[PDB]
Formats: structure tokens, sequence, C-alpha cells
């Protein structure tokens, strides 16, 4: 009556669609989400889909030696 | 339990259907299951009921239907 996968995979999942549909399209919708980390991201990249820069969470300090400023300085004050 | 004499005519039942034997598509069948089908005909039956005249009757300003034959008392 019922099909084994090893002996018959494809008979298998049309039994498992039909007779035991909760179960089998778990495995379906679970098994997209790898699916589609596997294929979106480069198709995305391919078709000029930029992934966003990171915004920004920490002030941001800027590298590289101070700048040696001039101005706003305590004479200005009055 | 079934007439004595020649047993009926195709009395007995046809054998069994198997799973790969029920002519329904398996979209039909999923659709059905997983869109709970049969028991949103029965929802929409209650709605046209909601759109339909009540048999209601305001007793005692109005009263149900008695014949000359009713026995009430003596
Ligand atoms: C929006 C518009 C609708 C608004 C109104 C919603 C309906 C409100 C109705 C009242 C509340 C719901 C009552 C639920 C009654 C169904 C139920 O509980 O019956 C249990 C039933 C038993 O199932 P079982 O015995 O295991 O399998 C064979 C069944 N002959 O189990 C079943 O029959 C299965 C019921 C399926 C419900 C799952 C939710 C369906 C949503 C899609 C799921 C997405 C995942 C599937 C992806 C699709 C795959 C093709």
């Amino acid at each position: 009556t019922t099909p084994r996968f090893w002996s018959t995979p494809l008979k298998y999942c049309r039994w498992a669609a039909r007779e035991r549909p909760a179960l089998f399209f778990s495995v379906v919708i679970g098994a997209l989400g790898p699916v589609t980390l596997a294929t979106v991201p480069p198709l995305r990249r391919l078709i000029g889909d930029v992934d966003a820069a990171p915004i920004p969470l920490t002030y941001p300090i800027p590298p590289g030696p101070r700048k040696q400023l001039k101005g706003y300085d305590d004479d200005t004050e009055d | 339990a079934t007439p004595a004499g020649p047993p009926p005519k195709n009395f007995r039942l046809p054998p069994p259907k198997n799973w790969d034997e029920e002519s329904e598509s398996t979209i039909d069948k999923v659709g059905k299951y997983f869109l709970m089908t049969e028991m949103l005909r029965g929802m929409y039956v209650l709605l046209e009921q909601f759109f339909r005249p009540p048999y209601t009757i305001y007793y005692p300003f109005e009263k149900g239907p008695i014949s000359p034959r009713f026995r009430g008392e003596h």
C-alpha cells in the first residue's frame, strides 16, 4: 500500500503530498529556506540589487590624525 | 442478512481503491485540505440564512394557527 521512499522516491513524494500533506509540506516549506539562501542573493546582485550599507549604531570615530583646526577659539566667545 | 434466493445483483462491493487510484488531482486534494474548502461552503450557507426573513411571531400579540378541531379547556 504505502510506498517506501528508498524503493521509489517519486511515488513516495506523491503519496506523501496526498496522504500526509501537513507533514510533507512542512518539509517543503522548511527546505525552501536554504534554497532561498542559496539562489536569491546571487541573482539579486546579478540584477544590480545591492545590499544596503549598515546604519550607524555608534558614533563613527574618523580614522587618522586630528586635523589641526583653527577657529571657534575662546577669544571668539565674546 | 440478504434475501434468500439468488444474491442481489452486484451486492458484492467493488474491490477497494488504492491511494494512487483515487482520481483526484493533488492540487485539488491538497487545496481542499489546507483551504478548509467544504467548511467555507457551510459558512456561506449561514450567510444567506442571515439575509432571509425570520420565522418568529410576537406572542402574545400574534398567535400561531389552530383549527376548529383544536382541543383546549372544557
